[PDB]
RNA sequence: GUUAAUGUAGCUUAAUACAAAGCAAAGCACUGAAAAUGCUUAGAUGGAAUUGUCCCAUAAACA
RNA sequence: UCGGAGAAAAUCCUCCGAAUGAUUAUAACCUAGACUUACAAGUCAAAGUAAAAAUAUCUUUGACCCAGAUA
């Protein structure tokens, strides 16, 4: 009786939700399925905004609105890296590319694929872009002041599961200008096979201390051999981990498209493969000579062919 | 032809390949408890004494998309932390983040009294107009 | 009759297998486990059975549970026993059907 | 006391099903699924079968 | 002068990070009252270390 | 004969009830896998299809033969 009693449902709900998160000795569901200058500046603006009567009037008249672009730019500078890191880990980029190592993104990298001439499709984290839209190389811009920019097909390999294909890699990029990068790998369009799901493509940016000869990494131009596009980021960055530290991220998802047929035929010059999603066969207990109290259908579950046979006759 | 060598079985490792296809399992039990856990992605809206928040969380429990008045950029342009317009705005902020993240389908579980609340109705209007769907599609067996 | 636990914890269970019978709710459905009108518990997936304790939250609409839940003291909340099955197989895989 | 009665479909088909009603209340009439037409239609009481 | 001091907002040994947090408390509406519910209100790190003592503002008693 | 409570899985052991009734916005067809059980009878149910815009809750009888009723 000493303890007070919850007066509303919400109080119990929130307490229960917190209770679940805390560890417990008994078995539970989770086990199995699992500076000061700024502050002074910040306060001044808030008092100014509070003083503004027009803001108060608009709020109580429920007509106010907020500029999206300004918030987006502010979010990127202040705490965008923290949110950006979450997405990469959720999509498995860290575990599959760096074997579990984590690097916080810092440069608000920007990419967009030019569509025709009037418009250009942006490439955020987790966006969906068709292979046709990615036929040509995109426009890349970032605030710097060397660099290496890299492309991967994380899950598009057709023979070896671990390996991945390069689209193009520029090295020895000075400052922001990108035309000065060495074209180690010429650009190729995405080619995800039909019926094989969603593939994730990643944009990587590494800070370069001093220019390094990537002669071994360089691929011939033009190169249409898949045996040469295969590589591993983990070992690749191991040989350059002294002068290379990642600083950028951007990825998108793409499905099959008609252009993919052209890529496999015209330049890859091979027959395109087709994949289908197959479910495991249904489970049936072992067959019995006498199926007591089972319907006539019992015999159908164990037959292979649907057409009659006549044996010796 | 070297290029024509292909393994019999493809192995996509995308953590969201099956979920987007619609062929991934959703937990179907919890018939004596509220709320139902048969969702790929769920939206939780929390109202505190001084702040209002909203999260998108996967079944395992990891938050993927989050918007909160605690975020600095939001408040500096925000007159009041607890307003009907603020609920609309935080929803609009969340909506844009979801679309770029690619989370086009979601589910919401408003309690009866909370559902009647005008602010929540306004928030739903913000999400639906932005095009985030508040009911997931049925699984394909 | 013979009310009891048909399938004990740590046993491979196929889809449709009945796990428990009960006149009253001694156990509650959990993950991938359904309810029969007679209140029996069956498995909705192939996997391993597990018994675990967990917090109980009722539907808002039902009166009796809400009345009791709010009346509980601030210190703690009531618990219950839940049943879950852990799936043990991938639902499907991709295979090469044709080269065109 | 209660009486068992036969409800007949008014779709032109002969489909019927048996229901229960207390002898005190009026004759029953209901909506029900008609398999032959594959639609919901009215069923109207036509005859008495037995008293239970 | 020595103690004792009291030193993020009623409370918290919230926090120093990507926020000065959570809770208590307040107004109006909703008619038995209260509670619940919806819409609203007002706020603080004296200030450090170093944390899981100063430090001076302050400070009764010591004096 | 069947069901509920104690003894506690024995009894000619200690008790109460049942051979229904009320409300029903009307609850289809088809089908993996299981419980219960000497036999016979009795329970629960994914997916698919169909009507609609998913389950009616209260909670307990009788084989075969042989005669009925109508369409
Ligand atoms: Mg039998
Ligand atoms: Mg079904």
């Amino acid at each position: 009786e000493r303890l007070e009693k919850y007066r509303s449902f919400e109080r119990y709900r929130r307490r229960a939700e917190q209770e679940a998160r805390a560890p417990h000795w008994w078995r539970t569901y989770r086990e199995h399925f699992v500076r000061t200058q700024k502050l002074l500046e910040r306060k001044h603006f808030l008092r100014e905004l509070r003083a503004n009567v027009e803001e108060e009037r608009a709020a109580r008249l429920r007509t106010a609105s907020i500029p999206l672009e300004a918030v987006r730019a502010e979010w990127e500078r202040t705490c965008g890296p923290y949110h950006k890191q979450r997405l990469a880990e959720y999509y498995g980029l860290y575990r599959d590319l760096f074997h579990g190592a984590t690097f916080v993104p810092w440069v608000p990298l920007h990419v967009a694929y030019a569509v025709g001439e009037e418009d250009l499709i942006p490439v955020y984290h987790g966006n969906e872009v068709t292979p046709t839209e990615a036929s040509r190389a995109p426009e890349v811009t970032y605030e710097a002041d060397l660099w290496t920019l890299l492309f991967i097909n994380l899950d598009g390999h057709l023979l070896e599961p671990d390996a991945e294909y390069v689209h193009w890699l520029l090295t020895n990029i000075p400052s922001n200008r990108v035309a000065e990068g060495q074209e180690t790998c010429p650009y190729l369009p995405p080619f995800p096979a039909r019926g094989s799901g969603f593939h994730r493509f990643a944009f990587l940016l590494f800070k370069q201390d001093k220019p390094i000869n990537f002669s071994e990494d360089t691929r011939p131009s033009p190169c249409y051999q898949l045996a040469q596009r295969t590589f591993r980021t983990f070992d690749f960055y191991k040989r350059h981990q002294e002068a290379m530290t990642p600083a950028g991220l951007a990825f998108f998802q793409c499905r099959w498209d008609d252009s993919v047929t052209h890529t496999f035929h015209q330049l890859l010059d091979m027959r395109e493969p087709v994949f289908e999603f197959v479910r495991p066969p249904p489970y049936h207990p072992k067959q019995k000579r006498f199926p007591h109290e089972q319907p006539l259908r019992y015999l159908d579950r164990y037959r292979d062919s649907h057409e009659p046979t006549y044996g010796i006759y | 032809k070297e290029n024509e060598a292909v393994a019999p079985e493809f192995t996509n490792r995308n953590p969201r390949n099956l979920e987007l296809l619609g062929v991934a399992r959703k937990e179907r039990g919890w018939a004596t408890v509220w709320p139902n856990r048969e969702f790929w992605h769920r939206l939780r809206v929390v109202k505190t004494q001084h702040h209002v928040e909203a999260f998108v969380e996967h079944l395992n429990g990891q938050v993927v998309v989050s918007a909160s008045t605690r975020e600095w950029a939001i408040k500096k342009h925000l007159y009041s932390t607890r307003n009907v317009v603020a609920c609309e705005s935080i929803g609009r902020v969340l909506a844009q983040r979801c679309l770029e993240a690619g989370i086009n389908f979601m589910v919401y579980q408003p309690t009866p009294w909370e559902a009647s609340s005008d602010s929540i109705k306004r928030l739903q209007n913000a999400m639906t107009e932005s095009g985030v769907m508040l009911r997931e599609p049925r699984r394909i067996y | 009759k013979h009310y009891g636990i048909k399938k004990m914890e740590g046993h491979y269970v196929h889809a449709g297998n009945i796990l428990g019978t009960q006149r009253q709710f001694r156990w509650h459905p959990g993950a991938h486990v359904g309810l029969g009108r007679n209140k029996c518990l069956y498995a909705l997936e192939e996997g391993i059975v597990r018994y675990t304790k967990d917090v109980y939250v009722p539907n808002p609409k039902n009166t009796e549970a809400v009345d009791l839940v709010t009346s509980l003291p601030k210190g703690a909340v009531l618990y219950k026993t839940f049943v879950h099955v852990v799936p043990a197989k991938p639902e499907g895989t991709f295979k090469l059907v044709d080269m065109l | 006391k209660t009486i068992l009665v036969k409800l007949v479909s008014q779709a032109g088909t002969g489909f019927s099903f048996n229901h229960k009603r207390s002898r005190l209340r009026e004759k029953l009439s209901l909506l029900h699924y008609d398999p032959i037409v594959n639609k919901k239609v009215l069923f109207v009481e036509q005859k008495k079968i037995r008293s239970l």
